[PDB]
This record gives structure tokens, C-alpha cells and sequence, in this order.
RNA sequence: UAGUCGGGUGAUUAGCCAGACUCUAACUUAUUGAACGUAUU
């Protein structure tokens, strides 16, 4: 359409990928060139042009938390506090919010992760769901991907809906975009006190 | 009694607006309108014969509206909206989640009762046919669940009055504290020159809506969005600048500045001529030192043959 | 098999507790403190002389019966009797004894008990002034519970002649006794352990500095 | 170093660990949970950006619970900045109870909780003084609230009492004060850092009166 | 598997085609089909399922198409809930079925009297043949035992411990409505065993061993 | 420093130039309906 041409030739990365699917080389290119175009600075570190990192998370009857906003920093946040103040569970928000990236890179309409309906409910809460809300970035040409993970209590009649197409969406281009054309993707990792297990060299895995 | 007032208005017979509300909460066309990125939207609207019914309605019966609301009135829109908050310079946003499918006939005969200003008075037999006129069935098999259609005439005033005691409310209690506040639809707009008393906003909005409205109407927290000079501040599609002042944005001004150069060299073709010309109009009224400005650097030939 | 004395000894030098098998049997202590053996035995002996009655008065069909009961009886008594025979803490006594070394031991810890909800047994706790199940308590709260708990248990099967069963012998080894704690956290542990557990020899392994604070250089 | 052996008749990965040549199941716990980390990460990141010259300078979002697990004080003077270095272009979201690992971080990349929360706060923020290159004595007390010494030790109060005393007595060493600093003495010993404090202190105030003498004349 | 699971249960899942070995490693298009028509009289033709897999990361999803299965399935299914009909019977028999025999065979739970134990592993390879011997036996003891026996002497219990109840005895009122529950629910299985109009213990044991001896000609 | 605002230039959604701003802190949105601007009459 003339509209999402108008917003592919001003540098918004969703139109363009719109205009590559209905026509199917300019637009594929520039999907493309989103992606892989970075630099060299001046210490000898490539740096892409279009950065990918969570800007922005909001929890609402998470847990031990009513409502609580955090801005993150685009390379290093640390959280502090004493034993039993959410930092784990914030890590745990952030890490099923992720599973949807994950899913849908590597499978169309893939599922990630869902909040639990036993233990993810604040007790005390006077509406029985929960909301995880996180807000992310991909260059100027994709200011803000929101998602929110949603989850009613046990027994209450009310079901409350997740919100992940714009993960989706996101995931969809680097997915196909990827088939067409070889490109680097995202890492997205979790490390938690788990990661403290007993070393088994024997016990190999087949499955993949 | 509504049925007689609206069969006078449209020259109709009571027995035909009657036969025809029975089922007019079923009289809905639904159809897709793409968003500008990704995806699509969903409307409904009703069919014709049951718009000419809620205009009708809308015209009989004046229902109040607060001051503070900006959308869908006469005589104002989002340049007004955006210049009520223009000279402050901390701002707060805030949006209420599935604004018109959250109003039910439960909400809107609550707020007849609750109203202050004066609410027209219906007779109990015309409730039913109000609630067929006004709300759309969405499921066909469950017959209890009406809810107002953004793409209905009448929805507008409806959601406008049912937003009334709300407005007049947090308009009261905002003033006290120095603080703007205007409505458009279901996006609310707070601004003050005081550091630090936008904080309190947010929660007191969670309280008020609760206390009116339930679970019914909710505060969409992802959609809350704060502020000020050091950042980009826009109010319904309209950038304030840092001298105050409205703007159609850089970006904005530099598309239209490359449209009229691609014109002047006979490049542009007539569905993006007619694009230009829609764009300069709107960029007319919303900051006319532009219009003068293009026509210092084009041209005023130039630009009288573009808008001729 | 977690009511058995020696099963104390079950998996004591394996490295993790067993904190699975404390809360079996804290669970079973409290549906025994809830429900007395004896008024069991007698009404099982009040059932055994009615269903007696009716055999006496020719039901010959309930002899089967009987006979269960008498064999269901013998067994509450000896029961009992081994019970008895162990000179044992009383089951209450034994909660009671748990649930102060628990909360004396860990800080944010103030109460824990069983509550039937829907038709499941559900250890609780009040952790910070808020009631928790123990699948909601943070990593290192958890952690810390578990041992606590593990070793109380222990102590207290092993130790049924005491007044105290936690002032018993043993050794006890931990490794990084600072695993998930906060430093105020640091400050506290090996004073509440040496309180809880006065006479047991506590050979630990400690990266912190903050522990050290609060121990002499002799034992270091 | 780390490679692969495979004369033995069996697939063995050794690595030079403190100039020693062993086998992953000899490492130390704290020392395979880290090799464990960074291994995998590098994997992965490997695998993912075929087209970089260095594939660790790919993007991505890494969250890391407890960063200072099993890591002796020394690694956790060093672990945030070797992170940050190997791979620059990931974001890190990090927890740690380790004033060490917060002593090597900017402030602006800390948030905190407030100590008396309970669950109502809307919105984390910075502490108020700056980690980065900060003593680790008053990281624990200004941004995590913990004092330099345990306070359910007797011991741990007695410079504080002592220096009370000083300022009870106009400054002079009276017999409470001379006990007190021999209990010091006895306990901490000649050389101890408390000691020498309370040295510091009598010296101070002696000054200090002797000013107050001449003044008065 | 996908008729069994889904006349089993509305909505049952059959089982998928593995990534990693069911998907050719030379495939252009990068995914893998099984497609099976099946037939059911002239009223149904053709009864069409492809059972699909794409590989990892690849552009599109390929799904299964499994309605016309689950379809079919729904009408046995629902058909023989309402009134019992005859059942199609599903089996495979690979060369896992040579395994030495355990002799050590289990007691009656109760499940392999349940019908649709019939679909119970039955695509597995191997077959069940413990599961026929426990069914066997049991079979056996019920033609030995008499029928509702149990029932006329639950029946007889029950009117014995009501007249004990009815005689002033009300401590036996907690077991008078236990053995009346136990009658209950024995009559509703014979009931349900009725109403599921189901062949004769005796009837069973003659086919199965009819069929064994015809087929197997060693066996007299 | 960074982000932001935007007067100018620039076959012009780019780039470059000039000036400014900084409550922890914008993410530019939706039609045929409603309102507003323009055109038509
Ligand atoms: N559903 C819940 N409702 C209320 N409080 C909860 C719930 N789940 C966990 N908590 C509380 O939240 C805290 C969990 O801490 P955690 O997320 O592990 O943080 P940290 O790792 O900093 O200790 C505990 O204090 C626990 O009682
Ligand atoms: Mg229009």
C-alpha cells in the first residue's frame, strides 16, 4: 500500500517486512540491511546500527508485588536488596517474556513460557490475576515492542488474556528473513542458581 | 415513549421502529481496517436503516458531557486538546483499556441514576429499546452480552456521558493541585509546572475507577507515560516544542518539505499530489508559520499551483 | 518408614538433608496431635465390645468382622505400646520443639504450621509477616529452612531422653555455610546455630568475611 | 587452557587450571559453576553469528541470578568487568548480594530496594552514593545497610563505648575508661587497628583540653 | 494412535513425528509427511490424515491435519457412550514381542477389567501379555466364584447392622453407611456391567481359549 | 557526554549546518463511524 511504502522509506522496519510479504528485492534488502548493518568504532568493536535490549518493566500483582516499574540500562543492571525482595522473581518475569522471542524464532506461531496460576498471583490480591508488562527496542525504526503475560488465579471464572503479537511479529522477520538469507540472531539466556549442578561427563543427550 | 419521539423524527410509524429494534443489536456489518504497522483492526458498524435510529436518538435526547472532554464535540478537536497542555512543561499520560467494549447497558442506566446534571427521564418500558438502539450483540448465541461499538453514531455521546461524573471528578481534583487535564475518548493528558505532583495521578485514577465503574473500566498501566522538556512531548498526534509552541514534528515537516520538492519537479503522481495537498491543509491548521515558511522556500507560484 | 527412629540416619552424609522427608513427617505429627491414638484405642475397643455383643447374640456373619477389629486393636496397642515402650517425646511436644528451632534459627521466619486446604495437607509459613506456602519462599530462605529443619528432625529422633533433644551430640558438617545470604543475613547465622544446637561440633567452610566478624581466630 | 585428549580411549576435555593439568571433574565447584557459565554463553553466541569477525560482539539479553555464587572475594573483584569485556554489545540484568561486585559498578546501573518496602513501591531507583571505586566498608553501610562491625558481638561496641566515656570525663582517662581500654588491649591485641583508634583518641582530646586550658588563662 | 487416543478421550493427542529422525536429512523443502486414507463403508469413503514436521527455524509451520480422524473417532466415541457398540481394535507386533515371560505375576488392581484397557499399549510392539494372564486368572476366579454373592452377602450384612442400629446401638452408624456404600457401589458395577451389556466371564474364557488352541498348533 | 527540540541548507523522508532544552521518565496511534481542517456546492 502507499501508506506502509510512505513508513518503509522513512526507516520503519514492520512496514518494509509488510511490503516484502505481500510482493511475494528493494524491500527484502532493507529488511535485511536493518538487521546487519553496524560499525567499527573507535576501539575496534563492531557496534550495530540498531540496538535490541529490554527498556522497560512493569509488574502488577506479580508475586510480592502490587505494581512496580523498572527502567533498565542498555547494557548493565544490577538489582540489590535482602533475601525475599523479588529480585529473583523479577529475573523470572523477564526470562518467560523472553521464551516468546525464543519460540518464535525457531517455530512459526511457536508457544514461550506462561506465568503460573498457583504460585505467580499475589495472595493478597483483591483481583485475582497477575500482569508482566515489559517494553523493548530494536533501533529507531522499532522504538517500542510491547508485551504483557497475563495470568488468572485457580477456580476464578474470569480468564485473563496474555498479549504477545508483537513478539511474534518481531520474531517473524528475523525467522524468515534468516531462511532467505543467512543473518546473525539474538542470544537471550538465563542463568540461575540452578546453574550449581554436579558435573556427569557420561550422560549424553540425544534429543536434537 | 422513545419509540413515539423517534418515529416523529424519522417519519416512520411506532410499529416499524418497533419490529425493526427487536433485533437491531444483530444489525451489524464487521469489517477489518489495517493498523499502520502490523495487523489489522476490527470494526462493526450498524446498518443503515438502525443509524438513521441512533442519530435520531442522539438529536431527542441531550445528554451532559464534561468540558475536559475534547473528542467528539463541536467546535473542538486534538489542536485544541494539545494547546490546553502546550505551556507546561511536565506531562502524563495515561489510557483506558477496551474503552468502548468496557461500556454495558449496566454502566450506562448506573450513570443515568448517578448523574448530577440533568439526565433525560425514561419510562422503564423504554429501557429495553434504548439498550437495543445503543448496544451491539458481538456473539449471536449469548443474548446477554451488549456492549457499545466504536463504528456506531451514537457511541461517541454515550461513552462521552458515561465519562462524565469521571471527568468532572479528576478535573476537580487536579485543579486543586495546579495540574491540566483533558480527555480525548479514552486517552487522558495531565501537565503542570510543579515538579513531582504528576507521581500521585496514576493511583488516584486506579481509585476513581474503581469506585464509578468496578472492574468494568481499568487503567491500561503499560499505556502510562511521563514526560517533560528534556524528552519528546506530544498530545494526540500534535508535538509541543520546547518554546511552547505546537508543531507537526521535524520528521513530519521534513517529509512534507521533500513531497513539495518531488512536486516541483514533476515527480510526484496524483495519488501522492492529493496526499500532499490533504497533509498541507491539515499542517494549515495545526501550525500555519509553516505554510508560510514553505512558501518562502518554494515559491508562493509554486505553492498556490499546488493548492489551486 | 519417616516415623522410624533410625530412618535419622537416612541419607545423613549424602550432602543435601532431606527436606522432603521432614516435612512427611511434620505433616503425620500434626494429623497425630489433631487425632490421640488412645481415644482411637478406645473407640476401636468400644467398637470391639459392640460387634463382640452381636456375635453373643447369634450374628455369626459378623464374626469375620470381629476378628478384623481385634487384629486392628492388638496393633493400636502395641502401637501404642512401642510408643510407649520407646519412652518417647510426645508427638505435640516433638512439633513444638521443630517449630521454635525453626523460627528461632531463621530471621525471616516467625511462624509454620499445616493447614488442610481443599483435600491436601500444606506446610505454612508467616516470612516476613506474610502467610507463604514453602514453594513460595525465596532460594535462600528455602535453603537455609531445609537445614535447619533436616537437622531438628534428626535431633529429635535421636534424642528422646533429653529435655531438650537439640542439646544432643553429634558432628555436623557444612559446606559454604554463606550460600545465598544476604550480609545481614551473615552477621546472625552462626550465632543462632551455636544457640539451637549447643553441644554439636560445627566444622564449616565460609568465603565471607562478615562470618568471620563473628567468630574467634582460634577456631578459624 | 582447555582441549580435547583422546588417547586414553575416551573423549576427555582437560584444562590448565592453576598451572595443574586436570580434568572438569577436578575443578573446585566455584570454578566449573563459572567455566560452566561462560562456556555456554560463547557456545551459543558462536553459533549465532556466523557473520561477525567476532561472534561474541553479537546482541542479546543475558540474565544472570547471584552473579557472586561460589566465587571467592578476589573473582569478584574481577568477574562484572571480564563479562563486560568478552561480550559488549549483550545486556546484562544482574542480582548480588556482594558489596565486592558493587564496588566495580556505576551507580546508575544500580537498582534498589527501599528497606522497609512491603511490596507498594511503584518504581526502583539508584542509590544515593557512587559504587564505582568506593571502600567496601561503605558500600555495606550506605547502600546495603549493614554496620562495619556485627552488633550481636559485645565486643563490636566497645571503641564506640569507649570514646563515650572519653567525652563523659571532659577527655580525661578515668578508671572506667582505663579498664575499658585494657579490655580493648587484652582482646584485640598491640597492633589492633581498635587499639590504635583508641590511641588516637586520647591524644586528640588531650589536645584538645590542653587548648581549652590555655584559653581560659 | 490417533483413533485410539481420541475414542479414549474428546480431544486425545495421537503421537508426532520426531525433528531429529523422521524428517529426511537431504529434504529441499526442509519438512516431512505421512499421509493415510482410510475407508468406512459407502457412506465415508475416504477418511484423509497427514501427520506433518518441519525442522527448526524454517519460514513456515507444517501442521498435522488430523480432524477427519478425530471426526470419526468422536462418533464411536460418543455413539457407545449412550448405548455400547462394538469397537475397531488397533495392534502392532514388532520383533520386541520375543522377551522372556515373568512368572511373578501382579495382583488384581482392577484396571485390566476396564474395556478400554483393550486400547491400553496396544501400538507399542510388544504386545501385553502379563496383562492377558492377570486377566485370565481373574477371569477364572469369577467363574469359580457366584454371582452377586458378594452382594447377597453384602446385602445380608447390611440388613444385619441395620437391625443393631435399629436395636439402639448407634455407635455402629459410621460402619452401617460404609457397608452400604460398599453394597452400593457393588451393585453399581454389576449394574454397570449389566448396563454395558457385556458378555459372560464363562463366555470369555471359552472364546479366548478356543482361539488359542485353533490358532496355536501346539497347543490342545 | 548522551538523548531530545528544530531555524536553515540539501532532486530533499537521507546528509550536513546553526541555535536551544534536561520532574528517575513519549513509545506518533484508527475507518467507511464521530469530530476537526480543506475541497465541492
Ligand atoms: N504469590 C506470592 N504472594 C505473595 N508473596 C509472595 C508470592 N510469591 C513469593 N512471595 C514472596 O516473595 C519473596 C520471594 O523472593 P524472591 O523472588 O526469591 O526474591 P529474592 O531472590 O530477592 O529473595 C518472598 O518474600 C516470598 O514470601
Ligand atoms: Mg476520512
Amino acid at each position: 500500500t502507499k501508506q506502509y511504502e510512505r513508513k518503509a522509506k522513512g526507516g520503519n522496519l514492520l512496514s518494509a517486512f509488510e511490503l516484502y510479504q505481500r510482493n511475494s528485492g528493494e524491500w527484502f534488502e532493507m529488511c535485511r540491511d536493518y538487521i546487519q548493518d553496524g560499525h567499527v568504532d573507535e576501539s575496534g568493536i563492531f557496534r550495530p546500527d540498531n540496538a535490541f535490549y529490554l527498556r522497560r518493566l512493569t509488574l502488577k500483582d506479580f508475586r510480592r508485588f502490587s505494581l512496580l516499574e523498572i527502567k533498565l540500562e542498555e547494557d548493565l543492571t544490577v538489582i540489590i536488596g535482602n533475601n525475599g525482595k523479588g529480585k529473583t522473581s523479577i529475573l523470572y518475569a523477564i526470562a518467560k517474556t523472553l521464551s516468546w522471542f525464543v519460540a518464535n524464532i525457531l517455530k512459526e506461531g511457536g508457544s514461550g513460557q506462561r506465568l503460573s496460576e498457583m504460585t505467580d498471583i499475589k495472595n493478597d490480591a483483591e483481583d485475582r490475576y497477575s500482569d508482566v508488562s515489559s517494553t523493548f527496542f530494536f533501533g529507531k525504526g522499532l522504538k517500542s515492542v510491547p508485551i504483557r503475560l497475563s495470568r488468572s488465579a485457580l477456580g476464578t471464572a474470569e480468564r485473563r488474556d496474555s498479549e504477545v503479537k508483537p513478539a511474534k511479529d518481531l520474531a517473524d522477520i528475523w525467522r524468515v528473513i534468516n531462511e532467505v538469507n543467512t543473518i546473525n540472531l539474538p542470544t537471550f539466556a538465563l542463568y540461575n542458581v540452578e546453574r550449581s549442578q554436579p558435573f556427569n561427563r557420561n550422560i549424553k543427550d540425544n534429543t536434537g | 415513549s422513545v419509540i413515539r419521539g423517534l418515529a416523529a423524527v424519522l417519519r416512520q410509524s411506532d410499529s416499524d421502529i418497533s419490529a425493526f429494534l427487536v433485533t437491531a443489536p444483530r444489525k451489524y456489518k464487521v469489517y477489518k481496517i489495517p493498523k499502520r504497522t502490523t495487523g489489522f483492526r476490527v470494526i462493526a458498524q450498524p446498518a443503515k436503516g438502525l443509524k438513521d435510529i441512533q442519530r435520531a436518538f442522539v438529536q431527542l435526547y441531550s445528554l451532559p458531557v464534561h468540558d475536559a472532554s475534547m473528542a467528539y464535540m463541536k467546535g473542538k478537536g486534538i489542536r485544541d486538546n494539545a494547546a490546553a497542555h502546550a505551556g507546561n512543561q511536565y506531562l502524563l499520560k495515561a489510557d483506558l483499556e477496551d474503552f468502548f467494549n468496557s461500556i454495558t447497558p449496566a454502566i450506562f442506566w448506573r450513570c443515568i441514576e448517578m448523574s448530577s446534571a440533568q439526565t433525560p427521564q425514561f419510562e422503564p418500558q423504554d429501557k429495553l429499546f434504548i439498550e437495543k438502539i445503543l448496544f451491539w450483540q458481538p456473539i449471536k448465541r449469548r443474548k446477554t452480552k451488549l456492549i457499545l461499538s466504536v463504528g456506531a453514531p451514537s457511541s461517541p455521546v454515550i461513552s462521552n456521558f458515561c465519562m462524565y461524573e469521571f471527568d468532572n471528578r479528576i478535573h476537580a481534583a487536579c485543579k486543586k493541585v495546579e495540574i491540566t487535564y483533558t480527555r480525548y475518548a479514552d486517552d487522558l493528558t495531565f501537565s503542570s509546572n510543579i515538579p513531582d505532583v504528576l507521581k500521585a495521578v496514576p493511583s488516584t485514577l486506579e481509585v476513581l475507577l474503581k469506585d464509578l465503574f468496578g472492574s468494568a473500566l481499568r487503567l491500561n498501566h503499560s499505556k502510562t507515560v511521563f514526560s517533560s522538556k528534556a524528552h519528546n512531548r506530544h498530545v494526540t498526534g500534535i508535538t509541543i516544542n520546547n518554546e511552547e509552541t505546537l508543531s507537526l514534528g521535524r520528521d513530519r515537516k521534513r517529509f512534507i518539505k521533500h513531497l513539495i520538492n518531488q512536486y516541483k519537479y514533476g515527480l510526484l503522481d496524483n495519488e501522492d499530489k492529493a496526499y500532499l495537498i490533504g497533509l498541507l491543509a491539515f499542517a494549515s491548521h495545526i501550525e500555519p508559520s509553516f505554510i508560510t515558511r514553505m512558501n518562502e522556500k518554494y515559491s508562493l507560484e509554486l505553492m498556490e499551483r499546488l493548492r489551486g | 518408614r519417616r516415623e522410624e527412629r533410625f530412618d535419622a540416619y537416612s541419607q545423613t552424609l549424602g550432602g543435601a538433608g532431606r527436606f522432603d522427608h521432614f516435612v512427611e513427617w511434620y505433616i503425620y505429627l500434626h494429623k497425630r496431635t489433631v487425632s490421640d491414638i488412645s481415644s482411637s484405642i478406645k473407640e476401636l475397643e468400644q467398637q470391639v465390645n459392640d460387634l463382640q455383643r452381636t456375635v453373643d447374640g447369634g450374628m455369626v456373619s459378623v464374626k469375620s468382622l470381629l476378628e478384623q477389629m481385634k487384629f486392628k486393636l492388638s496393633e493400636a496397642i502395641e502401637r501404642n505400646d512401642a510408643a510407649v515402650s520407646s519412652r518417647v517425646l510426645t508427638e505435640s511436644v516433638q512439633k513444638s520443639i521443630v517449630e521454635k528451632a525453626i523460627c528461632s534459627v531463621v530471621p525471616s521466619i516467625s511462624n509454620i504450621w499445616v493447614e488442610m486446604i481443599t483435600g491436601s495437607d500444606l506446610v505454612k509459613v508467616t516470612n516476613d509477616g506474610h502467610d507463604v506456602t514453602i514453594d513460595q519462599l525465596s532460594d535462600g530462605q528455602r535453603v537455609f529452612l531445609s537445614l535447619v529443619a533436616d537437622l531438628a528432625r534428626r535431633m529429635v529422633m535421636l534424642n528422646p531422653l533429653l529435655e531438650n533433644p537439640l542439646e544432643g551430640r553429634g558432628i555436623v558438617l557444612i559446606d559454604e555455610i554463606e550460600l545465598h545470604l544476604h550480609p545481614k543475613w551473615q552477621q546472625e547465622v552462626i550465632l543462632n546455630l551455636r544457640s539451637a544446637f549447643p553441644n554439636i561440633q560445627f566444622i564449616i567452610t565460609t568465603h565471607s568475611p562478615i562470618v568471620l566478624s563473628t567468630i574467634e581466630k582460634r577456631c578459624i | 587452557n582447555i582441549w580435547v585428549e583422546m588417547i586414553t580411549g575416551s573423549d576427555l576435555v582437560k584444562v590448565t587450571n592453576d598451572g595443574h593439568d586436570v580434568t572438569i571433574d577436578q575443578l573446585s565447584d566455584g570454578q566449573r559453576v563459572f567455566l560452566s557459565l561462560v562456556a555456554d554463553l560463547a557456545r551459543r553466541m558462536v553459533m549465532l553469528n556466523p557473520l561477525l569477525e567476532n561472534p561474541l560482539e553479537g546482541r542479546g539479553i543475558v540474565l544472570i541470578d547471584e552473579i557472586e555464587l561460589h566465587l571467592h572475594p578476589k573473582w569478584q573483584q574481577e568477574v562484572i568487568l571480564n563479562l563486560r569485556s568478552a561480550f559488549p554489545n549483550i545486556q546484562f540484568i544482574i542480582t548480588t548480594h556482594s558489596p565486592i561486585v558493587l564496588s566495580t559498578i556505576e551507580k546508575r546501573c544500580i537498582r534498589e530496594f527501599e528497606p522497609n518496602d512491603d511490596g507498594d513501591q511503584s518504581f526502583l531507583d539508584s542509590p544515593d552514593m557512587q559504587t564505582k571505586g568506593s571502600e567496601n566498608a561503605q558500600i555495606l553501610e550506605q547502600v546495603m545497610n549493614v554496620h562495619s562491625t556485627p552488633p550481636g558481638i559485645a565486643e563490636s561496641h566497645w571503641l564506640g563505648n569507649f570514646e563515650l566515656l572519653l567525652l563523659d570525663n571532659s577527655g580525661e582517662l578515668d578508671n572506667h575508661s582505663q579498664v575499658l581500654y585494657d579490655q580493648i588491649k587484652a582482646h584485640f591485641g598491640i597492633d589492633s587497628i581498635e587499639l590504635k583508634k583508641a590511641d588516637s583518641l586520647i591524644r586528640i582530646n588531650k589536645m584538645k583540653n590542653k587548648l581549652n586550658k590555655i584559653r581560659a588563662e | 494412535s490417533w483413533f485410539v487416543a481420541n475414542i479414549l478421550k474428546e480431544g486425545g493427542s495421537g503421537q508426532r513425528l520426531s525433528e531429529m529422525t523422521d524428517i529426511k536429512n537431504d529434504a529441499e523443502d526442509r519438512y516431512s509427511d505421512v499421509s493415510s486414507t482410510f475407508f468406512f463403508g459407502k457412506g465415508l469413503k475416504s477418511v484423509p490424515i497427514r501427520l506433518s514436521r518441519s525442522a527448526l527455524g524454517t519460514a513456515e509451520r507444517r501442521d498435522s491435519e488430523v480432524k477427519p480422524a478425530k471426526d470419526l473417532a468422536d462418533i464411536w466415541r460418543v455413539i457407545n457412550e449412550v448405548n455400547t457398540i462394538n469397537l475397531p481394535t488397533f495392534a502392532l507386533y514388532n520383533v520386541e514381542r520375543s522377551q522372556p515371560f515373568n512368572r511373578n505375576i501382579k495382583d488384581n488392581t482392577g484396571r485390566r477389567e476396564e474395556r478400554f484397557d483393550a486400547y491400553s499399549q496396544t501400538l507399542g510392539g510388544a504386545g501385553r501379555f502379563d496383562h492377558f494372564v492377570e486377566w485370565y486368572i481373574y477371569l477364572h476366579k469369577r467363574t469359580v466364584s457366584d454371582i452377586s454373592s458378594s452382594i447377597k452377602e453384602l446385602e445380608q450384612q447390611v440388613n444385619d447392622l441395620q437391625r443393631t442400629v435399629d436395636g439402639g446401638m448407634v455407635s455402629v452408624k459410621s460402619l452401617l453407611e460404609q457397608m452400604k456404600f460398599k453394597l452400593s457401589e457393588a451393585i453399581e458395577r454389576n449394574d454397570a456391567a449389566v448396563s454395558s451389556r457385556v458378555l459372560t466371564e464363562s463366555v470369555q474364557k471359552s472364546i479366548v481359549e478356543k482361539a488359542i488352541c485353533s490358532v496355536v498348533p501346539s497347543i490342545s
